[PDB]
RNA sequence: CUCGAUGUCGGCUCGUCGCAUCCUGGGGCUGGAGUCGGUCCCAAGGGUUGGGCUGUUCGCCCAUUAAAGCGGCACGCGAGCUGGGUUCAGAACGUCGUGAGACAGUUCGGUCCCUAUCCGCUGCGCGCGGAGGAAUCUUGAGAAGGGCUGUCUUUAGUACGAGAGGACCGAGACGGACUGACCUCUGGUGUGCCAGUUGUUCUGCCAAGAGCAUGGCUGGUUGGCUACGUCGGGUUGUGAUAACCGCUGAAAGCAUCUAAGCGGGAAGCACGCUUCAAGAUAAGGGUUCCCACAGGAGUGUUCCUGGUAAGGUCCCCGAGAGAUGAUCGGGUUGAUAGGCCAGACGUGGACGCAUCGUAAGGUGUGGAGCUGACUGGUACUAAUAGACCGAGGACUUUCA
RNA sequence: GUAGCGAAAUUCCUUGUCGGGUAAGUUCCGACCUGCACGAAUGGAGUAACGAUUUCCCUACUGUCUCCACCAUGAACUCGG
RNA sequence: CCCUAAACCGACACUGGUGGAUAGGUAGAGUAUACCGAGGCGAUCGAGUGAAUCGUGGUGAAGGAACUCGGCAAAAUGCCC
RNA sequence: GUCCGAACCCACUUCAGUUGAAAAUGGAGGGGAUGAGUUGUGGAUAGGGGUGAAAGGCCAAUCAAACACCGUGAUAGCUGG
């Protein structure tokens, strides 16, 4: 989607790409998600575009989504599980809700979660 | 002591066309929409002459109690935009008059006046053309660097009115003698050829060139 | 756009072969020169058995430029090379022959010769 | 460069008094059965929750 | 917007032909010449194509008395009575730069459906 | 004055001031015919080039320009830079000395530290005030900027001139430098988009992909930013003047621009143009909005607390804004952002299949697939829900 | 003061003079000899090869520059320690 | 028990120094370099944020040393037959 | 006492660092790299002495005469109190 503007994630682009990466193969695998709120905000649209393309079934749409995730547990979970999970929702698959902040450096904390209930 | 006509309208972006002479030109589209006469000041009241124009839609949730009454006394809608016109006829304008973008024709000279595109804290190279040092030849970690800023002990100060970083954009500003092109008076839609500040979106007041021309 | 110490090819065959650019005319602090600009060059090459020695001073109209020229009508046109016609002090080329194609900037009232001598007017 | 003088009380304590923080607001919880101040936009620590009195959701299990 | 678009919509043409780049082209302009108005054609090969509504632009390239000439023409300028398309080529991308270092049958194209 | 250190030559950078003016502006006199000049009177608004040699300043030279001004500011400017020169230790030459060594002689090399406390300056905020509390639009005391100039055509081959040559005063066209905004055009960028590709490792393998090597490299590239780009500007003018030129006119029967009085006259002065501006505490002005609450002590009712009105702020979504504050817009009575749908831009022909080839691969299906910022829709997600501040008819006096 | 060298790591005057190289060269390259104040083992004059030595020139190449613009990063900036 | 080191010499749990041995794969001439193996690590304050500015890298139209004391720095070149 | 080039030894240029990561280093290049090479272990030379392919260089992080203690509370026509 749209890049970051500011400075990345991770002190380098590739590490903000990886970064982004695993955090929305891990909010697949598990659901939700506590990853900081600039994190949460961040992988939102990407983890919405995966989604998105997990909606219609196809080989090469596993394929595609498998660029990205790369672990096919999660691309079964996300074309078997969620992917059909939103066959009427258009848009917004995620959302994200702020926890509190962490002790140690006071980052601002947030639960993002893919939508767990059906449209119909 | 001048008459000026003028107009409001919304910067929307820019395009190009050919002239007669099929010379291309640049032209700002402007939405030089309907604006109507929500004050008019008087010499005999506010001590000078000159219309307070409104332009703009607005949510009636977001007008207030004393700009609904404004608005109710000059008998008009809610408008977003309040902007004053100084013209010695302002004593031709009436409370709730329609003045829309056929106020210039085809080839009238304007003035555009808008806020500039704003740059935040710009150093002294790029707000006032600062050459500042040579890239090698054992320049110390002072390339961008305003060099000087005053003499010695005559003066012990450094002159009012040195250039230095600071913030840049985000100004009044005003381009002089731009020809419009063509006003589409239906849908409230002026070519204005050249470049006016601001970014897309933003007001700007369109007014009759105080120069005439060049 | 050509400026100071730029070397440009002759579209000539006044026996000169290349040009070092010493100034640009046209105006005080003038920077660059483009299509019809004048330009006072040094020869830098030069045919052996030619009426142009090297080292010579002369002054020539710029032809060809490499980076682009914009038309009115918003078009551009854009060459290979730097090329460049000597004059003889009155805006007349030295030579007799005009090689390459020519800018049509070149015709703006003031270079008929050139005009009429070159194979491709663009 | 380096202080040229000791800072006077006055204004060493013109200048110390502005290093200061502001109190956190918190909001009430529109859970009935929880009652426990959070922040705003901010789901609940005593209860988890997020929403309306209406339409109320679990953020946290905690 | 589209209201940016629907003002450009009367700048626009609809005699222009379908071409890529690397075809080859003959593009007939106009030129005003003393009183005279004549139109002289530029031979050559579409090396770009710059796209977009009334600002679409088009650069042909053509090898000259032994040196190259290129033209970038906005593709609805009222200069331009009309293009004519010779060949289709048959080129792997859309900016044909590379041709800027190329001379004899190296910078030849094929010819599409051979 | 300074040796319990006031760093110094030249340059770079950034200026500011003077006028003893180099250009442009105005004038008097000429041994001023015209074109050009010389000279001295006004005049500091703007301007006042790039290179070769040398550490240089200076100077000579090259090509220009309207011109390539002279000076001050610690021979302005090293807590701004350089370090080529000079004044460290090495070394060599010439010369001087028996020698150690020496030279305002030359020659090659030779550590330039600092996180800004105060004033100063450039920007950006918070507070209080502006005699009720607010919203919105404004006046302008004052402040800042801007102010440059050439060529060509015409008047006119006219005036002048024996000819050669050749105008003033007016009109227009196009420029150089500077500068404001802007991104439609052109150019640059691109950690993002598409494609290709080398080495390797991995997803079990084929297929299809992924990590790393500067984004591995390579070819393009929308949006944003930007100049090398595009548009615009300097002004026509007005008032008082300078040098200067006068009108009338005595003292002084004449004469005299002056003593009474009146007038022409410059890029200079003040305006005209742009911008800032009521902390202009002299705190301004117009329009609109809310209004006579509650409880205590009281002592001309005072004054202090409390809940509010109009209005705001916290908070959240953002950008046309931004270091942070701030600013601007939106917050379900909603298109603010994301997602979704569609289009445009960009790339350049995805996977799979069919087919031809031994294979690398070619062809079709099919301008395919992918795809950011641009555009238009669409509440799917997040803008939940709430708090806090904020007058009291608003001190007093005299008028009317 | 021989041979040889000489405006030289030596020449003050000095940017000596003449030639070459440049559009323009106080440097350089070749000479001249007027050697302030060269000179023969404190060696003289040469010399292929060699040199992170010093100097001058040509070409290639370039953000060194005309004239800078944009991108990412470690600080700077905001928050908590 | 540490031992090309957080345990030794450096005042430090210090981007320095410290002798010897083992040292696999693919590409490669290679013990260079790239990616991996055996094995070991994620580094001892973080979270953000497109300010200027400094450091470290990258790209660049046309020109190509005009920069500068000086082509300093960079680019170009680069390997095998 | 060959050539290119790692380890290794060095330290030519530049940038950074300069209250440093470091009381001399780091990044990028650079020189030597079978030799007058480099390096471990132990040993010998000691202060008017050492040793020095020679810089007044080095002799335990300031050497035109080390460091420690003693003469000693050296002396100072000088500065300070
Ligand atoms: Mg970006
Ligand atoms: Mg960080
Ligand atoms: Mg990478
Ligand atoms: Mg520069
Ligand atoms: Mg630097
Ligand atoms: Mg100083
Ligand atoms: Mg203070
Ligand atoms: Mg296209
Ligand atoms: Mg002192
Ligand atoms: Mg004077
Ligand atoms: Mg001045
Ligand atoms: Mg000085
Ligand atoms: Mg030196
Ligand atoms: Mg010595
Ligand atoms: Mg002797
Ligand atoms: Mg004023
Ligand atoms: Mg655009
Ligand atoms: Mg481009
Ligand atoms: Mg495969
Ligand atoms: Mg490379
Ligand atoms: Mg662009
Ligand atoms: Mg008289
Ligand atoms: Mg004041
Ligand atoms: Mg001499
Ligand atoms: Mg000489
Ligand atoms: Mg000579
Ligand atoms: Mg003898
Ligand atoms: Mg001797
Ligand atoms: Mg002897
Ligand atoms: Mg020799
Ligand atoms: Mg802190
Ligand atoms: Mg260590
Ligand atoms: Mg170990
Ligand atoms: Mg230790
Ligand atoms: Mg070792
Ligand atoms: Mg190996
Ligand atoms: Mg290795
Ligand atoms: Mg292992
Ligand atoms: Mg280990
Ligand atoms: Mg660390
Ligand atoms: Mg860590
Ligand atoms: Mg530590
Ligand atoms: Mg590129
Ligand atoms: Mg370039
Ligand atoms: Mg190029
Ligand atoms: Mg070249
Ligand atoms: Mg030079
Ligand atoms: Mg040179
Ligand atoms: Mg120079
Ligand atoms: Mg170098
Ligand atoms: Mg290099
Ligand atoms: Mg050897
Ligand atoms: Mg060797
Ligand atoms: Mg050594
Ligand atoms: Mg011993
Ligand atoms: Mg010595
Ligand atoms: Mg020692
Ligand atoms: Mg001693
Ligand atoms: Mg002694
Ligand atoms: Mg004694
Ligand atoms: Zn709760």
């Amino acid at each position: 989607p749209k890049p970051t503007k500011g400075p990345r994630l991770g002190g380098s682009p590739a590490h903000e790409r990886i970064i982004l990466r695993n955090l929305a193969s891990q909010l697949f695998e598990h659901g939700r998600v506590v990853t900081t709120v600039t994190k949460a905000k961040r992988v939102r649209p990407l983890a919405e575009k995966l989604i998105n393309r997990a909606k219609t079934d196809t080989v090469a749409n596993r394929r595609f989504v498998n660029r990205t995730i790369t672990d096919r547990g999660i691309v079964h979970i996300l074309f078997t599980e969620i992917g059909p999970r939103m066959e009427g929702r258009d848009g917004g698959y995620t959302r994200v809700t702020r926890i509190g902040i962490r002790k140690g450096d006071n980052a601002p904390m947030a639960v993002i979660e893919v939508i767990s209930d059906k449209v119909a | 002591e001048r008459t000026v006509k003028g107009v409001l309208g919304t910067k929307l972006g820019m395009t190009q066309l050919w002239d007669e002479h099929n010379r291309l030109v640049p032209v700002t589209v402007i939405q030089a929409g309907p604006c109507v006469v929500t004050q008019v000041r008087t010499p005999e009241t506010d001590g000078y002459s000159a219309v307070q124009l409104g332009y703009g839609a607005v949510k009636a949730k977001n007008v207030t109690k004393p700009e609904a009454g404004h608005f109710e006394k000059a008998g008009v809608t809610p408008r977003r935009h309040l902007v004053e016109l100084r013209t010695a006829d302002a004593s031709e304008y009436t409370l709730g008059q329609e003045i829309a973008a056929d106020v210039f024709s085809e080839s009238d000279f304007v003035d555009v006046t808008g806020t500039s595109k704003g740059k935040g804290t710009a150093g002294v190279m790029k707000r006032h053309g600062f050459g500042g040092l040579r890239a090698t030849h054992g320049v110390h970690r002072k390339h961008r660097s305003p060099g000087s800023i005053g003499g010695c002990s005559t003066p012990g100060k450094v002159i009012k009115g040195l250039r230095m970083a600071g913030r840049m954009g985000v100004e009044r500003v005003t381009v002089q003698n731009l020809q419009v092109h063509s006003v589409d008076a239906e849908r409230g839609i002026m070519l204005v050829r050249g470049a006016v500040p601001g970014p897309k979106g933003s007001l700007l007041v369109v007014r009759s060139a105080a120069k005439k021309a060049a | 756009m050509i400026q100071q110490e730029t070397r440009l090819k002759v579209a000539d065959n006044t026996g000169a072969k290349e040009l070092l650019c010493i100034r640009v005319l046209g105006g005080s602090k003038r920077r660059y020169a483009y299509l019809g600009d004048t330009i006072v060059c040094t020869v830098k090459d030069a045919i052996p058995g030619g009426n142009v020695k090297k080292g010579e001073v002369v002054k020539a109209v710029v032809v060809r430029t490499v980076k682009s020229h914009r038309r009115p009508d918003g078009s551009y046109i854009k060459f290979d090379e730097n090329a460049a016609v000597l004059l003889k002090g009155d805006g007349e080329p030295r030579g007799t022959r005009i090689f390459g194609p020519i800018a049509r900037e070149l015709r703006e009232k003031k270079f008929m010769r050139i005009v009429s001598l070159a194979p491709e007017v663009i | 460069a380096v202080p040229k003088r000791k800072m006077s009380r006055s204004n060493t304590r013109h200048r110390r008094s502005q290093w200061k923080t502001v109190a956190t607001k918190l909001v009430t919880c529109a859970n009935p059965a929880c009652g426990e101040k959070h922040l705003p936009h901010t789901a609940c620590p005593s209860c988890g929750g997020y929403g309306p009195r209406g339409d109320r959701r679990q953020v946290v299990e905690a | 917007s589209n209201i940016i678009d629907e003002i450009d919509k009367a700048s626009m043409r609809d005699d222009i032909p379908e071409f890529r780049p690397g075809d080859s082209v003959k593009v007939h302009v106009k030129v005003v010449e003393g009183s005279r108005t004549r139109v002289q054609v530029f031979s050559g090969i579409v090396i770009s194509r710059t796209g977009g509504g009334v600002q679409e632009s088009f650069t042909v390239r053509k090898l000259s008395f032994g040196t190259g000439v290129e033209r970038t023409f906005p593709l609805h300028s009222p200069i331009i009575d009309k293009i004519e398309v010779d060949r289709h080529g048959a080129v792997r991308r859309a900016k044909l730069y590379y041709l800027r270092g190329r001379r004899g049958k190296a910078a030849k194209i094929k010819e599409r459906g051979s």
